């Protein structure tokens, strides 16, 4: 489930360095550059007040980008904790110098289960993503196409009931997911599977 | 990447809630720091990551993040809370500070004692002479100092130099110091000092001669 | 446990050099960022300088490159800024500090570099009280410190025995490009002939020490 997440993320420019978490209890870094020359860079963290560290950087093609990364361990991966992270050139120039707190960077899995079903109008039910915590934490948004509506949702919802839908039209529905807290942040989820359905009569 | 601290120095009282912003220029990250300086002092730092707590800063501070406008606030004033702090940005390798926020307590008005002492004969047989006008214990600090030398207004000759605020009275003591040679003291008479503050200016003055 | 110690500061003449010395005792120094900053007498504060754990890469301000250069001893767990080609505007006291929760947690206490052209030692005069234009409730009394350089002259009263609504204020720069301040004394008016008033001025740079008389201005 590793490829595509870091896929989804990586549109999202060069210039700030991707991370993100999958349980809370692990961070992973990465960058994608071009292959023309790799290079040879020093990623470096400090947690807290902590000694700084350095972390193992490994290489890997993409077709041909190649792309950047680092795991953190699941200990100094602890939530709430500014974080502080630092890619530098063997040069000495730095290339990315960042903080986040690992609570604000979860990439969620797709939520599954989507259904719908209808005179009135049409509800949609659906599953949290499967093997992650905090089920009553998550967020979610539709998106009714036929063109585009998005209809957003808050935390701990698997339901909704399509009110202003129209008739003899076919529509697609599906829902992604993010953690959204005081405390929790971080990126959209992919689009669950979707579920097609079409309109009574009118 | 230029910090720009607003304001530059404010005067509250104690309990009060103060409000200190700091303006980022270029894309800024959220890596701002706030530090606290008393006089004689290391900068002490008190809230990290431009919102986290720094572990034993009391609960009063607080830091929030508004786009490029970051701040720092006390929620209820207490009396060591009254010194200098200073906002912090790290970018990619520059690390830049504000200008700075004085903060200052607000006090009932009192009206300064002003002493005038002309100039020692020890000096006067240097060729310089010397007058000395003291403002002292007196708020609030803005005030006016003219001097006059046989009714006649002076101009920049003098200089000013003010104190800190008492950390008993919260007042301040000001001197302005007015430099003449003595060829020009010794063909004047009546040298004024008139300290102005509000709605009354009260001046001091002596006679060259009288004893 | 953390504590950062600075030393090799003092007077020099313009271009000339100094290296200050951070002695860092609680922590190893090849694991943290090491900064060192600057506060002009009366200013802001100032980053100058910055060195990495493991790489000892060094970032300098524009204001500061080529002229110092920050550097550290593993072994010795020491930082070091050499400053060369000083200039009038570095005088300031200068800090190194801990890069702790994105920012500068653990401070040195600070060494004052003083750039001086020539030193010259100051002159103390009286500022001498009234015993008849006195009443003023209490009587006040000072000494006028004029003309010295560089900083800092320091005033006391009576050796230290009186404290109290005593004012020594802030120095001037005065045109003349030497400084000045007065320091201020109340004292009861009836005291006035019974108590002698002295002011201690020490100048270190000039090595002078002043102990002066300010006594009621009679004829
Ligand atoms: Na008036």
């Amino acid at each position: 489930k590793f490829e595509s997440k870091a896929a989804l993320l990586a549109a999202r420019g060069p210039e700030e360095l991707l991370c993100f978490t999958e349980r809370l209890e692990d961070l992973v870094c990465f960058w994608e550059e071009a292959a023309s020359a790799p290079g040879n860079y020093s990623f470096s963290y400090q947690l807290e007040d902590e000694p700084w560290k350095l972390c193992r950087l490994h290489q890997a093609p993409t077709a041909g980008a190649v792309r950047f990364w680092c795991s953190l361990p699941t200990a100094d991966t602890s939530s709430f904790v500014p974080l502080e992270l630092r890619v530098t050139a063997a040069s000495g120039a730095p290339r990315y110098h960042r903080v986040i707190h690992i609570n604000e960077v979860v990439l969620l899995d797709a939520p599954v289960g989507l259904v719908a079903r209808l005179s009135g109008h049409v509800v949609l039910r659906w599953l949290p993503p499967p093997e992650t915590p905090m089920t009553s934490h998550i967020r979610y948004e539709v998106d009714v196409s036929a063109s585009v509506q998005r209809v957003e949702i808050l935390e701990g919802r698997t339901e909704c009931v399509l009110s202003n839908l129209r008739g003899r039209t076919r529509y697609t529905f599906a829902v992604r997911a993010r953690m959204a807290e005081p405390s929790f942040g971080g990126f959209w989820s992919a689009w669950s599977e979707p579920v097609s359905l079409l309109t009574p009569s009118d | 990447i230029q910090m720009t601290q607003s304001p530059s120095s404010l005067s509250a009282s104690v309990g009060d809630r103060v409000t200190i912003t700091c303006r980022a220029s270029q894309s800024v990250s959220s890596a701002v720091a706030w530090y606290q300086q008393k006089p004689g002092k290391a900068p002490k730092l008190l809230i990290y990551s431009a919102s986290s707590l720094y572990s034993g800063v009391p609960s009063r501070f607080s830091g929030s993040r508004s786009g490029t406008d970051f701040t720092l606030t006390i929620s209820s004033l207490q009396p060591e809370d009254f010194a200098t702090y200073y906002c912090q940005q790290s970018s990619y390798s520059l690390i830049t500070f504000g200008q700075g926020t004085k903060v200052e307590i607000k006090r009932t008005v009192a009206a300064p004692s002003v002493f005038i002492f002309p100039p020692s004969d020890e000096q006067l047989k240097s060729g310089t002479a010397s007058v000395v006008c003291l403002l002292n214990n007196f708020y609030p600090r803005e005030a006016k100092v003219s001097w006059y030398v046989d009714n006649a207004l002076q101009s920049g000759n003098s200089q000013e130099s003010v104190t800190e605020q008492d950390s008993k009275d919260s007042t301040y003591s000001l001197s302005s110091t007015l430099t003449l040679s003595k060829a020009d003291y010794e063909k004047h008479k009546v040298y004024a000092c008139e300290v102005t503050q509000g709605t009354t200016s009260v001046t001091k003055s002596f006679n060259r001669g009288e004893c | 446990e953390v504590q950062l110690v600075e030393s090799g500061g003092g007077l020099v003449q313009p271009g000339g050099s100094l290296r200050l010395s951070c002695a860092a005792s609680g922590f190893n120094l090849r694991s943290y960022y090491m900064h060192w900053v600057r506060q002009a007498p009366g200013k802001g504060l100032e980053w100058v300088a910055s060195i990495s754990p493991y790489y000892s890469y060094t970032y300098y301000a524009d204001s500061v490159k080529g002229r110092f250069t920050i550097s550290a001893d593993t072994s010795k767990n020491t930082a070091y800024l050499q400053m060369n080609s000083l200039r009038a505007e570095d005088t300031a006291v200068y800090y190194c500090a801990r890069h702790g929760y994105g920012a500068m947690d653990y401070w040195g206490q600070g060494t004052l570099v003083t750039v001086f052209n020539q030193i010259q030692g100051p002159s103390v005069f009286p500022l001498a009280p009234s015993s008849k234009s006195t009443s003023g409730g209490t009587a006040a009394l000072g000494c006028l410190v004029k003309d010295y350089f560089p900083g800092p002259v320091t005033v006391s009263w009576n050796s230290g025995a009186l404290t109290s609504g005593v004012h020594t204020f802030p120095a001037v720069l005065q045109s003349s490009g030497l400084y000045s301040l007065s320091s201020v004394v109340t004292v009861p008016s009836s005291s006035l002939g019974t108590q002698t008033y002295i002011c201690n001025v020490n100048h270190k740079p000039s090595n002078t020490k002043v102990d002066k008389k300010v006594e009621p201005k009679s004829c």
